[PDB]
DNA sequence: CATGTGGGAAA
DNA sequence: ACACAAAATATCCAGATTGGGGACACGGTGATAAA
């Protein structure tokens, strides 16, 4: 009623989304897991940038905008970041301070932005890395000596993987004054995510639809989940013992789960019996965020 | 292995010299008195060693490095210790890759 | 029946916990163990602060509260702490003093509180550290110089580890007049704690429920445990010989230990065999605590 | 039959119980050995105080107690100590009087008391110290200035070591009139002790149970043992050079936690030679204390 | 002895082919240097022919089909069983082993 | 079960040899070389040609084994018979 | 002895890389002051980027593979194998010497 | 600151 | 079903090139007290 936990995964597709750097002419990718295998990741700030872009897509006032200007990476920063900014600053982001001007910017607001209502974590490839690469290009020169680029015609490399990966996220429901107008935009945005990559000119990859398992409990930030699916994606084996004893045997109750796209699996018998406990009905994940966002929110 | 390190250096330099001698019928024995021959000799050595170095450095992996090394390189002649050196190689190869990179890159002519 | 012991581990997840500082632009992590490898740790005062915060979360009067002010880390002191405080001061904390006013504030209470009722040790990653890092960053620059931050747009690094770690704790039963009401809240909060880290906008994970090995006997603080689990997470191998023989052979008793989540491991015949003596029945730790707090307590 | 020696070790855990002070304010652990490696020790007074505390824990009379009072460290004088004190003073405790009260406490008891009876020694980490440390403290400042502490808030370091340490002890059998009742309690307490440190809000560890071996011999304090255990804990080698040649005799050893090692063949041959048939260290002190005693 | 078997069978195969093509018992070559030159030429021709033949085909069933048929290993009366039972990684590694052994024998 | 193939090959080869002092040695050496002609005919097969402890069980069981991994059987008669000579 | 060869390796790397990239040598640099200024600032830039790149990735494989760069300058004829074995085993003092040599050129 | 080397196996 | 034989010679890539540019952290703080 006051908390919301969920994890989101994706469809399989070849994905490069290069992030690293190397003079060795191979655009390395980030690996963090250590079980004798390498897994690709996507850092959360890229997803935060995509969320900001999508909040820009819908009508939502903002104080931070990315400008295309001189080679130094720069941001047009516009007005003072005030906590009463309709979309971006209030939802997340922080107000930095070096001098903090005089008398605390005329005794206004607070330069300590502690809360980031959207809590995000990195993704894990859940598929071992393969040393395959692609010999996709050779740089070539100019012949008419107009706006002449690098002198020679170089060669380099790139590597790709066929992978699908998931990430967890969470947020705590405390405010109801300004959040209901803006929170609905966040949930709609999460259903649709577009970007989160280096260059979509090649290997444009989108991870919008797949099974989802949102959970809202008045447990003060507590999760029985593990934040991980199988290679096939049937993580629900752990709940098999949990669902059977909803009524008795001193185990969690019937209103204890939510469904997603995975419900459309071939078998149907236990889905009929699982319907008696949870809201396992939404075949389309986009429809799920339309309803359970209402229940979690005030209306 | 230090003995196998010397083997790696020797086979690398031998491969370079033999491939240069076979491909462009050129012998260092004619060095004296023909400095222009020295220019094209160094040019050919540059070409072959640069190609080999880029090819070996291009990718790193167990199977790729192993089969490229055994196919495109001709090891020296020794009677028995090849079994010991190979079997020691097959558990760990990264150090062997670094050592052969060192041996091959040491072949660049000066200036 | 006068002492309570436990050691608690967590779920596997990546952890950032940026603690150290470096000019080389890498937020280092703390290492304490010497076996040829490095391990990640948690300072106990961090979970102490988290416990204070969740004592604030439930209705519990206090004297200590964190406020945001000038960069000197300050904490509001409210009323002068007294041993007959409700939640924070009585349960732990000392009333340090320099002058200590006159005649001990007219002989009110005493300026020496023995120590915290419950005592905890630091956590151990129980998984070797690896030199992996994430190139997660690219700070930018202000565009209109309004509230501008540092001039340049530098580069830096960060590192994370995929690890699950445990920690022990223990307490002794001394008071029973006022202690029970706040001990119930303490046990409830221990069943679900959240935080104990600087970065939760990024690298979010929760770590309270994984397994409980609780113990309560009038032995006056005896520990047969080593406070260590294995990678697979079960430690019953050395203690299976110890668990049985409740009647004879002078071996640790039947109602000497408690169960957890590891009881849901696949095999069941020996679970039934152990059921005859020990109280390894509770699969959910939160339910286990609600019963064993009552059992340890007077009621 | 009149002397008993023993050594005790424990489980691995981080360290605590600092004593030294630093100008730049890093808490420091004690260092003794100068051979290219460092070690952490504990003075016997701390564990003596803990033993006194747990003697207080069980129902036992005493003339000494620690009171929590003003900053000056003081101990309660209570009444005049007597040798026929039921628990503590008879067990140990030396009193020295500057004036010798009035006429040698009225020509009663004995003026100077010999502790004797109980002995102790250093505790050696048997694991080299490492330069690892953690900077931890970020103190607070009052926002209402109600009993405000120091103005500034600093950041200082503290170090811990993942280590387990051992210590020897010994006691001689001289009295049997009133001694056995208190000796039973002393053995029960030493079989399970706790604390022996100041910081227990942090760095909590307890060191009662592990592989213990004791020897009851009329040797008049001569010990073949080197008083040193294995770093890994398999110190058993000193037994192998000795047990096979039974020149200590057959009944010159005991057993503790180490006996539950999976190997069993030499346990059988040593069972017919040594009475180390105990797997629970608590049970060991229950029986061998009776053998040490006259009855 | 595992790899030693591969070395021995390769050396025996090349010697057997050289004996089939031209007279065996190299010790009869003796002093006449032209005999050594022609012997080395035939040796290297056979060796590099086999090298090319094995190099162009190193993919699972075809590789073993060419390897077992055209090569004559030792008897290995009863020790061969372990050599046969682990055939998968055996092939995966003896491709490189056989290539190395063949490359080892040049004049 | 490779040893079974080795045993049956050796036994059947000796059976053909028996069907029809350096003289004894050379006789065996030359005759075994003669029998190799039958094997080159057998190893010219691709899929379909030419099809001890017990008889009832093998037909009930080994018949299934023969038809699923016939590709494996090609190495057996080739590798094992050649190893003899 | 290997400290001197490491220093010579770093110096040769810097000079050869600069000469290959922007066809400049010491004498023409001595020609006119502007060329001292330009060559000097570019040398500062290249040595600084190399030092920044090498200051991280402090372990066996990462340091070895970053050593693979710079084309193993002036390794020359391998009269001595001890460098290949003992120095590869130590893998710690080499990083300090390389860092000091790179920092010495500014 | 630079190139070098051989020969067997079985009822 | 007897016997006979199970292939022979030349050759196995050629040339051009292997990244470019800008940037590697900003501020606040280093313990009080009794012997």
């Amino acid at each position: 009623n006051l908390n919301l936990f969920a994890t989101i995964l994706t469809y399989p597709a070849p994905a490069s989304n290069y992030r690293g750097e190397s003079e060795e002419n191979r655009s390395v990718i980030q690996k963090i897991l250590k079980d004798g295998q390498k897994y690709a990741i996507i850092s959360p700030e890229s997803m935060r940038n995509a969320l900001r872009e999508m909040l820009i897509e819908l009508g939502q006032p903002n104080n931070r905008t990315r400008l295309h200007s001189e080679d130094q990476l720069a941001v047009e920063f516009k007005e003072y970041p005030n906590p009463d900014k309709f979309a971006d600053d209030f939802l997340f982001g922080y107000m930095v301070a070096q001098t903090n001007d005089a008398k605390e910017m005329k005794k206004l607001n607070r330069p300590a932005k502690r809360d980031s209502i959207f809590r995000c974590n990195m993704a894990v490839a859940v598929n071992p890395y393969k040393y395959d690469t692609v010999f996709y290009q050779s740089p070539l020169n100019a012949g008419d000596s107009a706006w002449k680029n690098s002198t020679s015609s170089a060669l380099l490399h790139r590597e790709v993987t066929h992978t699908a990966f998931q990430y967890p996220f969470a947020l705590a429901g405390k405010d109801c004054a300004a959040k209901p107008e803006w929170v609905k935009a966040l949930l709609q945005a999460i259903a649709e995510l577009n970007g989160v990559a280096g260059g979509h000119a090649r290997a444009y990859y989108e991870f919008a639809p797949r099974s989802v398992v949102a959970r809202l409990t008045p447990k003060l930030v507590a999760g029985y989940q593990t934040y991980g699916f199988d290679a096939e994606g049937n993580w629900l084996e752990l709940s098999r013992l949990t669902a059977t004893d909803s009524d008795n045997l001193d185990l969690p109750a019937n209103e204890f789960w939510l469904g997603g796209e995975l419900v459309r699996k071939m078998d149907q018998e236990q889905k009929a019996q699982l319907e008696a406990m949870g809201a396992h009905l939404y075949a389309n994940p986009e429809k799920l965020f339309a309803d359970l966002a209402d229940s979690f929110l005030g209306v | 292995t230090r003995e196998y390190a010397e083997i790696v250096y020797k086979i690398a330099q031998g491969f370079v010299l033999s491939k240069l001698s076979s491909k462009h019928d050129l012998q260092w024995s004619k060095c004296k008195g023909n400095p222009k021959l020295e220019r094209e000799y160094n040019d050919k050595k540059e070409k072959v060693v640069n190609e080999a170095f880029l090819a070996i450095r291009s990718r790193t992996e167990k199977q790729a490095f192993i089969d490229y090394f055994v196919s495109t390189l001709y090891p020296h002649v020794r009677q028995d210790e090849f079994v010991d050196f190979a079997q020691k190689l097959f558990q760990d190869t990264d150090e062997i890759r670094s050592l052969t990179l060192l041996a091959l890159s040491s072949q660049y002519p000066i200036k």
